[PDB]
């Protein structure tokens, strides 16, 4: 970036000796940040977990956010969607008319993170799949299997609501939840 | 013994554009881990609970 | 040295149907630490030195 | 005692106990972890003569024969009283009532 | 209403009021703080029969 590469120009870096080193320590800890930052927000499990291939949760319709499995990323529909929507300029990769990217020979280049996409979308299945198939049993120990409509009369008991308010009205929330998620994709 | 004082002219000027550009990268990458750290607390306490 | 795709985790199929719970027996009493800073080192600069 | 998830430790969170450190400090998070469970067959609701029976601090599970009443994280059975139980409503509403 | 210690001011919380500031934001947090106590002899269980 400072010198053409071509050139003694080279020679005289040495003047000020310690100014580059300690970029390169700056930006591999900001890279090695960013890093434990990814770990931080999506390893919160230890065990990746599976839906059961019946997928059948009282009437509730996760479709839009399980991972679609006649796709080659596995990924939800809803994902799907927000890949698409972020224009990336990222170059973390090999691969080699001149776009943006053609900064790369100045000196600036992009590394790419640890984890990949399909392993963040794994990470979010084995959540997603915990929190259906066990509530919040998974994230306090061993995973405990429940049925739905029973995870949900919990979740309403959290909130100073009965649980015949759920179990009379089922049929009504689990429409409801499938109209919402179903504007999701459309907002 | 003038093309070195012109190019200590170049080469202080991009020495000063590094570490503008590391300054602003560590500023943001300081914002970026307080929203992570939002988002991990997020996760545990929204998905996990 | 050995180069690899890294293991995600543990794989865990939950036996999940609509009329079946999991409930424990026992427990474990569980303690863990969490190593977190709060100060760090206050420096003074002479500037003429 | 705080009821935020992973907040204070992995686990239900029951004490914390401060260590001195150079620069910082050092938590012992005292959770409590769950462990030995079980397979028990379960119910929203008993019906007993018209009327829909819901657990008021529990759960119904049953051991394959005789049905029971116990707390939600720890297996406890117990006879499935009016004391134990609240009623609402009918049979006729309740999916998988039994 | 919050049941965070210390997160809305010393005591029980229970409400907090807030109130307009040059460049910022004061809270009025009203707290139950216990008073008077007594000693008394106390016991896990009572065995009956």
């Amino acid at each position: 970036y400072i010198c053409g590469d071509s050139t003694e120009c080279s020679n005289l870096l040495l003047q000020y000796g310690s100014f580059c080193t300690q970029l390169k320590r700056a930006l591999t800890g900001i890279a090695v940040e960013q890093d434990k930052n990814t770990q931080e927000v999506f390893a919160q499990v230890k065990q990746i977990y599976k839906t059961p291939p019946i997928k059948y949760f009282g009437g509730f319709n996760f479709s839009q956010i399980l991972p679609d499995p006649s796709k080659p990323s596995k990924r939800s529909p809803i994902e799907d969607l927000l890949f698409n929507k972020v224009t990336l300029a990222d170059a973390g990769f090999i691969k080699q008319r001149d776009l943006i990217c053609a900064q790369k020979f100045k000196g600036l280049t992009v590394l790419p993170p640890l984890l990949t996409d399909e392993m963040i979308a794994q990470y979010t299945s084995a959540l997603l799949a915990g929190t259906i198939t066990s509530g919040w049993t998974f994230g306090a120990g061993p995973a405990l299997q429940i049925p739905f409509p029973m995870q949900m009369a919990y979740r309403f008991n959290g909130i100073g609501v009965t649980q015949n308010v759920l179990y009379e009205n089922q049929k009504l929330i689990a429409n409801q939840f499938n109209s919402a998620i179903g504007k999701i994709q459309d907002s | 013994p003038e093309a070195e004082v012109q190019i200590d002219r170049l080469i202080t000027g991009r020495l000063q554009s590094l570490q503008t550009y590391v300054t602003q990268q560590l500023i943001r990458a300081a914002e970026i881990r307080a929203s992570a750290n939002l988002a991990a607390t997020k996760m545990s306490e929204c998905v996990l609970g | 040295i050995i180069a690899y795709t890294m293991s995600l985790g543990a794989e865990n199929s939950v036996a999940y149907s609509n009329n079946s719970i999991a409930i424990p027996t026992n427990f474990t009493i569980s303690v863990t630490t969490e190593i977190l800073p709060v100060s760090m080192t206050k420096t003074s600069v002479d500037c003429t030195m | 005692q705080s009821k935020r998830v992973d907040f204070c430790g992995k686990g239900y969170h029951l004490m914390s106990f401060p260590q001195s450190a150079p620069h910082g400090v050092v938590f012992l998070h005292v959770t409590y972890v769950p462990a030995q469970e079980k397979n028990f067959t379960t119910a929203p609701a008993i019906c007993h003569d018209g009327k829909a029976h819901f657990p008021r601090e529990g759960v119904f599970v049953s051991n394959g024969t005789h049905w029971f009443v116990t707390q939600r994280n720890f297996y406890e059975p117990q006879i499935i009283t009016t004391d134990n139980t609240f009623v609402s409503g009918n049979c006729d509403v309740v999916i998988g009532i039994v």
